[PDB]
């Protein structure tokens, strides 16, 4: 053809401009950032745009397009508020949850930041070929 | 015919290439789209390993 | 899922109302969805002009929304001849001709006074301005089309909107001059500076790799960029004869490999029970009920034959009697904590925190080293193991397999037949027998694992069986019983976040004497003495044989755990690889062949007195579920990487089979990747050595080879 | 998949639930109690996705009405109780205006 | 009772917390959807590893308690404890229990009556299980080469549907409470409606389950598979007991559903359309899709509309890909010429035009292609892959099975193929094959000389020897292809070579649909010429159980039948709108005014004048003992209606058969002139049908009097309008604004209305207008 | 019936005619020796008998 | 009981009436197929293609008594 890659795209922006951001939650494991740790990606996500409900208030985008939009408007962002259990020992430690900030600095290395994974399942090697996990911000 | 098989063939490939190659298909799609295909390769091309 | 635009539109719209949409969307503005957002409005006006005529051969209404712009100007101006209104400066939908004013229609998600507003502000009172919300909100001028087009407009609306509900498409299908001037993606100076410095050219700007990749045509000067890569390229051309050596393979040398499979195989002992329906059901019972027997006289002696660690087993062997006899639980709280983590300690740690003054002053001698494995050399006795493994055990069958389901003449015929011949073949044999010990105990600590967490408990290492009478006098009854090959210990089973292995620690019986070379993880003892005797044609009395004890400790995966709990896999990946053999040549015949091909074909089993040997299909079925079996066992990350590099050495082969001149570029690397997996593992090294052996006979056989 | 009386959902392990991860989950749990109130007022929840432009609260309410008014005019419940029923919604009405 | 108060008291509670009340308040709807997607994420590693360590314990499941407590003891036979108080694990109103209960319940429990309720819910099940039980049976064993890809229907079920339409279905028979009132499918696809919707809605059992096996009732799965060259869908079903590369199995065809045969039956149905089409070159555009909306398909069980079969079948036919062509549906990836069909893998190039001589001394011109494309073709029993570069095959293999059909493929490909040996035979082509008569059309060239090979027997062996033949050399003695279509080697063609086994379909998962030319040509993709005009020209017609409408060129229509059958139509058609029109006056009781009724004196004079007051006396009778409500049969209204305008005389002579121009109509007995259908809303006067759905309230309907009652539209939200559940909608006259929820939570208002009209033809004829 | 009376299905009558009765395969004898040395496809021989009935009640309606 | 090989449906309903002194209606009564399968030997072709013959053998026993 001469419009392969015109048609093709047009294919991809059919199917992502259609797409609901929660569709978002299917696939691997992937990093959360709030907590730091590697996370479902439902839970990961559900823990990242709670994290934006209460810094900047709720999310209404309902879409993957609005959804990129405030990605991308977090990195401006100089501060950022997490939900973060914080241990208090009241000598019982209970872990309270907890409200944390953050500032550009952190949460774009935070942003751009991916995981290492152990490999497991892998068939046929002795030595581990590990898997990378990256973050929320990066996956849509 | 040739079996072949590919060692560290992600480590080989570079964000940065398919930047550039992300920009060459989105030439003539849109303008709107265009910018939100170019934005996935530069998290990598810029990226933190833990 | 709906891959287009026109899917979408053409899915719940009219089919030729799209087309408008489609033609009108290519020219006079370039957006490709939006389509969907005028083929509401378009086909919203069309039912709306069509309903009335006014009592004339001429329609009430005229449209000038879909035709073309400089057509739609002219005819706009027609008005101005025939009803001499004021020319509007905004082109409007649809013109009345029974009210001679005119009309346009918007249609709104929103609230209706957001938008009302909006063209209201636009067109003002000079026009008759119709708002419609797809909810059933409604926004008008002074006077509203009559009552039969508003209801079949807003059915329509209405159920428009809940297909797009369906797909969700919503933000984007808002009025042009409220939501669609933002379509633009967001633009942060974050992420436009990252953008700029992420550019792989010279070029540093964005803008700037933008237009070299929009305006790229490549010319054909990749020829000479292709050979002068190639002239930099200098290596690699492969010539298989050159090569053909393949150095044979590479060995490594060392002390002998020892035994790893968690139980002995060969020379263990076992102890018959005929077995109870009630007292067996528990199988926890069965040793108590075993040890009423003679099993409870035996004690090892103090002094032990090629023993590690002799007063600690004989201890824990004591406390293992002692517990058979009140109940199966061990109780020392201090004798398990240094045996666990296979003598494994528990390190204390020491905070970084407070440590920077002992990097101030090194007291504790701080360093950090790693270990390695220690490589081993060629096993002698495993061929000797999979001899035994081989000939049938006098017991009939180690593995329950269930029933058999009901036939049909055609298949299940044949596959019952197949099936039972199959499995009476592979029950007698003693790799079964293994196989059936290890699922049965294996299944027990199992259960034990989630039983008593954290708790030290007796498990028994038995296998299952009946006994088999073929001399066939009508008789008795087959004997149906259990035997028991020895008692086993386990540890604390807690489950970290990370992996967790528990320790295990196996007591089993033998009649034979120890050997230093394969048995070096093992602490023998001499037990006693067990009475053995036959019954013949001949006297054979029999007299008594000295009993040995061997003692180890090893450690169990959970994943290793599963996975030998179910060993009846192998059964089935032996069956396959058989099973194909007899259709792929009885389906060339166009006959039965499967009971011809298992005993007239002849499989390559073995080597003796240098000359090639060679079983039946039958017999050499076997061999392929013995090599399974220990695939299972023996399974390694040296073993997958043996053989999922060994592949490449089979194809070759087979390559050079069919004088096909077969290549692999690097043989060196290869073999070197072969070597490099090839450290203490007994099974790894064993089929190294016979692939080596196979390299020899093919190369004799013809030579594409070498032979030292 | 046959159904029939054998299918049967499995308990999670202690696990999760003693570390912090709970205590993240606690925010899991208040989507849960409104997932399993929705879908006992909406039955095809699950099987229709839930479509129309509405709050889920608005569509409860009035779902709840109109049951109400179902089981009232023709089936077996009292009035008082029916009205019962209403001043508990218009009361959660109130809760949820305040929010 | 308490279970409605329950829940609003726990939604009070929710409420109350504000955390859980904002995320309740804001957004739509459809939030739901992801919060569910929010839960349970976490899945264990193992699947049946952790399953063998979950039944490891006593009491590891977690069960429900008071249906327990309600029917049977929880405590055991064997004094091995079984239940407690006591909720741990996850805190959920389950108590856990043990396994063995479970058993107890199946053993002694107290269970009646429940056999015939399972098997029509599974029906796909249970049949799969029926179609077993009668076949018969013969084993041998071959080296057998299975056709590798065919994405083929597994599990074929009568009336498929696609996956929107099916989910539209599963909201009405599910539950009413909520749903979307939804007209396409409901409208035109009712009385599968009223089948489901009766069977499964009166006793509520496994509401999620039900629904979501019915979703896979309809669903075929068409799958990527291989075949042994049985191709029916329901040798699908159980391939592998039938087939495999050393299997084989004999005595199945025989059994199958009733839809293979039915869909070869819309083949033939969309052959004589487009022949209608075909008969007139006026316009093709616009008459074809008057005859596709107008006809009417009678499925065994079932009445549904020739559009929504044609737009929705999975087979695409050479004539199906032209019913489609007319309207919006998108099926692409087929390739339709003559009787073959083919599939485009490789390369690309454009239309060009070449004028070469024919033998005639006259030059034509030709359309070519210069491509390198290779492309797969498919014909009876044999497949194989051709590659054609300008104007000229380059490359070709056949994986035929039979000789005859190996010859025709080899002959159709070469036609597609133009040659310059093409120009070179003409034995008399211009006198008729030239000039295609209708209305003086002349017929594309390709088409042409496929027909003049299509002619006779000696035209095949004409371009036959048209290829170079060669005396094979050794190597392709298994290979070389003789001319008779044989693998002797003797004497072979040229640029061709068999293969032994079966040639391998593409796939691809595409859809592409553009407007078609006036002479039944589908230019879709910008080219391509798909529609290969007329496949095949059988001049035949047969039809068993079918409808057709409008001025259908076919003469079904006698005088007097059409007076009697457009007598009817006008008054059920005419009525239910509003006032003064039959609903109206039954909702009244008043039935004067319905003998009185204008569309009555239309039918009046067709009636027999002898015994017309006779037959006026009992006709008027029926009528009016019907008058009271629950009593009435609204069919036997219209049926006995038209005969009640003439001056009742007591006649006292039976007036069973009511001649209307020498045909009877009987009360009941449904015949040739009125049918009177069983638990369904339709009618069937001869060769056609009709009916109205707005308004019906005939005591048979009452599963769906909530659905059929509907000829509503929504027209404003303003007035208060009491909040009227939809069993109360009935009540509610005409000309009454009254306030509705509707499906998912979205709340409007109607009033009864006339039907929505001219969905498609209103913009159709603008469209048609602004040229 | 609406075409012409008879039918057009070579494959469905195959299996109904006979009385259901299937068409065996016949191997011959010369062959059939060494299937009796290797006894394969359970070869043996056997006829069949009609199962005996009781007394009619319907005939007698039947008749009258 | 009797009809073990005869395969019967439900084929529908079938409108029967008279006309008598009485009102006789009738209405309508439902339709059953029973399907079976049989062999015929020509020559039970033959003697039961002709049937007449049992005529005579009745005439002969009647017309001597
Ligand atoms: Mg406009
Ligand atoms: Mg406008």
């Amino acid at each position: 053809g001469e419009g392969f890659f015109k048609h093709c795209v047009m294919e991809a922006e059919t199917e992502i401009l259609k797409m609901h951001f929660s569709r978002l939650t299917e696939g691997r494991q992937t990093y959360d950032w709030t907590s730091e740790r590697n996370m479902p990606a439902a839970t990961a996500l559900q823990l990242t745009v709670d994290a934006i409900k209460e810094t900047e208030g709720p999310f209404k985008g309902t879409t993957m397009l609005e959804y990129c939009n405030k990605m991308i408007e977090m990195l401006d962002w100089k501060e950022i508020k997490f939900k973060k259990v914080k241990t208090v020992v009241r000598k019982t430690k209970v872990p309270v949850m907890g409200i944390d900030s953050i500032k550009h600095d952190e949460f774009l290395i935070r942003a751009l930041t991916i995981n290492t994974m152990a490999k497991d399942g892998e068939r046929g090697k002795l030595q581990r070929r590990a898997i990378a996990t990256p973050g929320m911000i990066v996956r849509p | 015919n040739i079996t072949g098989d590919n060692s560290k063939w992600n480590e080989c490939q570079q964000p940065e290439a398919y930047l550039a190659l992300l920009a060459y298909i989105t030439k003539d799609s849109s303008d709107l789209m265009k910018d939100l295909c170019s934005v996935a390769p530069v998290l990598f091309c810029n990226k933190f390993v833990k | 899922m709906s891959k287009t635009f026109a899917e979408i539109a053409e899915a719940f719209l009219e089919p030729e109302a799209v087309r408008i949409a489609k033609e009108a969307v290519e020219e006079y503005g370039d957006h490709e969805r939006k389509i969907i957002q005028i083929g509401i409005h378009f086909q919203v006006c069309c039912m709306f002009c069509d309903e009335y005529l006014s009592t004339n051969g001429s329609d009430r209404f005229v449209l000038i929304e879909g035709r073309k712009r400089g057509t739609a100007v002219s005819l706009q101006n027609e008005l101005c001849k025939s009803y001499d209104l004021e020319p509007l400066p905004f082109l409007c939908d649809i013109f009345d001709r029974e009210e001679k004013q005119f009309v346009e229609i918007g249609i709104t998600r929103k609230a209706d006074d957001s938008y009302f507003q909006s063209k209201f502000g636009k067109l003002g009172n000079s026009c008759k301005i119709f708002v419609f919300s797809y909810d059933g909100r409604l926004d008008k001028n002074c006077e509203g089309p009559m009552e039969e087009q508003k209801l079949r407009i807003f059915s329509f609306l209405a159920t428009a909107a809940d297909f797009l509900r369906k797909e969700n498409m919503f933000n984007e299908i808002f009025l042009p001059d409220n939501e669609e001037t933002i379509i633009e993606m967001k633009k942060g100076k974050t992420f436009l500076e990252l953008r700029d410095e992420s550019v792989p050219l010279p070029f540093q700007t964005y803008e700037q790799m933008k237009d070299y990749c929009e305006k790229f045509k490549g010319n054909p000067r990749e020829l000479a960029s292709k050979v002068s890569q190639m002239q930099s390229n200098i290596k690699l051309p492969i010539k298989h004869y050159e090569q053909n050596k393949f150095r044979q393979i590479r060995l490594p040398k060392g002390p002998m490999a020892p035994y790893t499979h968690k139980f002995l195989m060969e020379e263990a002992w076992m102890f018959t029970k005929i077995s109870d329906p009630e007292r067996s059901r528990a199988g926890e019972i069965l040793i108590d009920f075993f040890k009423k027997g003679n099993l409870s006289a035996i004690r090892p002696k103090d002094k032990p034959l090629q023993g590690k660690y002799p007063i600690h087993y004989k201890n824990l062997w004591n406390q293992i009697k002692a517990a058979i006899a009140d109940r199966t639980m061990v109780i020392n709280e201090n004798d398990h904590s240094e045996f666990l983590g296979g003598i494994g300690r528990a390190s204390k740690k020491i905070p970084e925190i407070s440590l920077t003054q002992d990097v101030i002053t090194t007291e504790g001698l701080k360093q950090s080293e790693n270990k390695l494995p220690e490589p081993r050399s060629f096993p002698r006795w495993f061929n000797a193991e999979w001899m035994w493994a081989i000939k049938d055990s006098d017991l009939t069958g180690w593995v329950p397999m269930a029933e058999y389901p009901p036939a049909d003449n055609e298949l299940e015929d044949y596959a019952e037949h197949l099936n039972k011949t199959m499995e009476g073949v592979l029950q007698g044999t003693n790799c079964a027998r293994e196989m059936g010990k290890c699922i049965l105990t294996v299944g027990a600590l199992m259960t034990e694992c989630r039983l008593f967490p954290g708790k030290i408990k007796v498990v028994p290492i038995y296998a299952r069986s009946k006994e088999r009478k073929s001399m066939q006098e009508g008789l008795p009854v087959p004997s149906e019983m259990d035997c028991l090959f020895g008692i086993c210990v386990k540890s604390k089973s807690h489950l970290n976040k990370d992996d967790g292995m528990y320790t295990i620690i196996t007591f089993e019986f033998s009649i034979r004497e120890p050997n230093l070379e394969k048995h070096q993880k093992y602490t023998v003892f001499e037990a006693g003495h067990t009475t053995v005797r036959m019954k013949k044609g001949e006297s054979v009395i029999g007299r008594e044989v000295p009993l040995y004890l061997y003692c180890r400790t090893t450690a169990l995966s959970k994943i290793k755990n599963d996975w030998l709990s179910k060993a009846r896999r192998c059964f089935i990946t032996t069956m396959d690889t058989v099973e194909t053999i007899c259709l792929r040549e009885s389906a060339k015949a166009e006959e039965n062949l499967v009971e011809k091909t298992l005993n007239e074909k002849q499989m390559w089993i073995g080597k003796k007195n240098g000359e090639l040997i060679a079983q039946p299909l039958r017999e050499a079925l076997r061999v392929q579920l013995v090599q399974q079996f220990y695939f299972c066992i023996y399974n390694d990350s040296q073993l997958e990487g043996f053989c999922n590099e060994q592949k490449k050495i089979l194809m070759a082969l087979e390559g050079d089979k069919k004088n096909k001149s077969s290549f692999g570029f690097n043989p060196e690397g290869l073999l070197e990747k072969i070597e490099e997996c090839l450290i203490n593992n007994p099974m790894c090294l064993f089929m190294a050595q016979r692939l080596n052996e196979l390299v020899i006979e093919a190369s004799k056989r013809g030579a594409k080879f070498f032979k030292t | 998949a046959v159904v029939s009386t054998h299918s049967f959902r499995t308990r999670a392990n202690r696990t999760l639930l003693n570390t912090d991860m709970r205590a993240m989950m606690a925010e899991e749990k208040r989507y849960q109690m409104v997932c399993d109130m929705f879908k006992s007022v909406f039955e095809s929840a699950d099987i229709n996705p839930p479509i129309g432009a509405m709050s889920i609260g608005e569509a409860i309410e009035e779902k709840l009405l109109e049951r109400a008014k179902m089981k009232r005019d023709i089936g077996a419940i009292e009035d008082s109780e029916y009205e019962e029923i209403k001043d508990i919604i218009r009361d959660a009405k109130k809760a949820r205006l305040e929010s | 009772m308490s279970l409605l108060l329950t829940i609003a008291k726990e939604y009070k509670r929710l409420c109350q917390d504000a955390k859980a009340a904002q995320m309740m308040t804001v957004g739509t709807v459809s939030n739901y959807t992801t919060f569910k997607k929010w839960t349970t994420s976490r899945k264990e590693k193992n699947p049946s590893l952790r399953m063998r360590w979950a039944m490891s314990s006593k009491f590891p499941i977690i069960a429900n308690k008071r249906m327990l407590e309600e029917a049977q003891i929880p405590k055991e036979h064997n004094n091995v404890a079984l239940w407690e108080d006591t909720e741990d694990v996850s805190k959920r109103d389950h108590v856990l229990a043990s396994a063995s209960c479970i058993n107890y319940w199946n053993f002694c429990g107290p269970c009646v009556n429940n056999s015939e309720v399972i098997k029509e819910v599974y029906k796909s099940r249970f049949g799969r299980l029926e179609r077993r039980k009668e076949i018969m049976w013969k084993e041998l064993r071959f080296t057998l080469v299975d056709r590798q890809r065919r994405r083929v229907d597994t599990q074929p079920v009568e009336q498929r549907l696609r996956t929107g339409e099916i989910k539209d279905l599963q909201m009405w028979t599910l539950f009413e409470d909520e749903a979307p009132l939804a007209s396409k499918f409901i409208l035109d696809n009712y009385g599968l409606v009223k089948e489901m919707r009766s069977k499964f809605a009166n006793k509520p059992l496994n509401k999620e389950v039900v629904a979501h096996m019915l979703e896979k009732q309809f669903n075929p799965e068409s799958r990527f598979l291989p075949v042994f060259g049985a191709i029916r869908p329901e040798r699908m079903e159980l391939i592998h007991a039938l087939g495999g590369e050393t299997w084989i199995q004999e005595a199945n065809t025989a059994g199958i559903s009733n839809v293979d045969q039915r869909k070869n039956d819309i083949r033939a149905v969309c052959r004589k359309v487009c022949l209608a089409a075909n008969a007139s070159i006026m316009n093709a555009k616009s008459k074809l899709v008057e005859y596709i909306k107008s006809t009417s398909m009678r499925i065994g069980e079932t009445e549904r509309k020739l559009e929504e079969l044609i737009l929705e079948t999975d087979d695409v036919s050479p004539e199906v890909t032209l019913c489609k062509s007319a309207l919006g549906g998108q099926l692409g990836k087929t390739l339709s010429f003559g009787p073959m069909l083919l599939k485009k893998i490789s390369g690309s190039g454009v239309k060009v035009k070449d004028t070469v001589y024919i033998q005639g001394v006259r030059a034509v011109q030709f359309e070519y292609w210069s491509e390198q494309e290779e492309f797969y073709g498919e014909y009876k029993s044999a497949t194989a892959l051709f590659s054609r570069k300008e104007r000229s095959l380059e490359w070709i293999t056949i994986g035929g099975g039979i000789n005859e059909d190996r010859k025709r493929l080899l002959a159709m490909c070469m036609i597609f193929c133009r040659d310059g040996d093409y120009f070179k035979d003409a034995p008399a082509t211009i006198t008729m094959a030239d000039l295609s008569t209708k209305l003086g059309r002349e017929i594309p060239y390709q088409y042409v000389m496929m027909n003049w090979i299509q002619k006779s027997e000696d035209n095949l062996e004409a371009l036959l020897y048209s290829r170079g033949i060669v005396e094979t050399n050794p190597g392709k003695m298994g290979s070389s292809m003789g001319i008779d279509g044989s693998k002797r080697a003797i004497k072979s063609l040229r640029a061709v070579t068999i293969q032994s086994g079966k040639i391998d379909m593409p796939e691809s998962k595409e859809k592409i649909h553009l407007e078609l030319s006036d002479n039944l040509e589908a230019f879709d993709s910008s080219g391509r010429i798909v529609a290969t005009i007329l496949d095949l020209p059988s001049d035949k017609k047969v039809t068993f159980q079918d409808v057709s409408f409008q001025h259908p060129d076919l003469a079904v229509l006698r005088d007097e039948k059409t007076a009697i059958t457009k007598g009817y139509e006008a008054l059920i058609k005419r009525l239910g709108t509003g006032d003064n029109d039959i609903p109206s006056l039954i909702a009244k009781k008043d039935y004067l005014s319905l003998y009185n009724l204008p569309e009555v004196k239309l039918m009046a004079p067709l009636i027999r004048p002898n015994r017309k007051g006779v037959y006026s006396r009992v006709a008027r009778k029926l009528v009016s003992t019907q008058v009271t409500t629950g009593h009435y049969s609204l069919h036997e209204l219209i049926k006995v209606l038209p005969f009640t305008y003439f001056a009742p005389k007591q006649g006292m002579f039976e007036g069973r058969l009511f001649f209307s121009n020498d045909s009877f109509v009987e009360p009941g007995v449904n015949n040739n002139v009125f049918s009177w259908s069983k638990a369904d809303s339709s009618k069937i006067y001869c060769h056609g049908i009709a009916i109205r759905v707005p308004l019906v309230v005939g005591d048979e309907h009452m599963d769906t009097s909530l659905a059929l009652l509907e000829g509503f539209s929504v027209c404003e939200n303003d007035p208060r309008a009491p909040m009227v559940t939809r069993q109360d909608l009935i009540d509610v006259g005409f000309g009454q604004k009254v306030r509705l929820f509707v499906g998912q939570g979205s709340v409007r208002t109607f009033k009864r209305t006339a039907s929505q009209r001219a969905a498609s033809s209103d913009v159709n004829k603008n469209v048609k207008k602004i040229k």
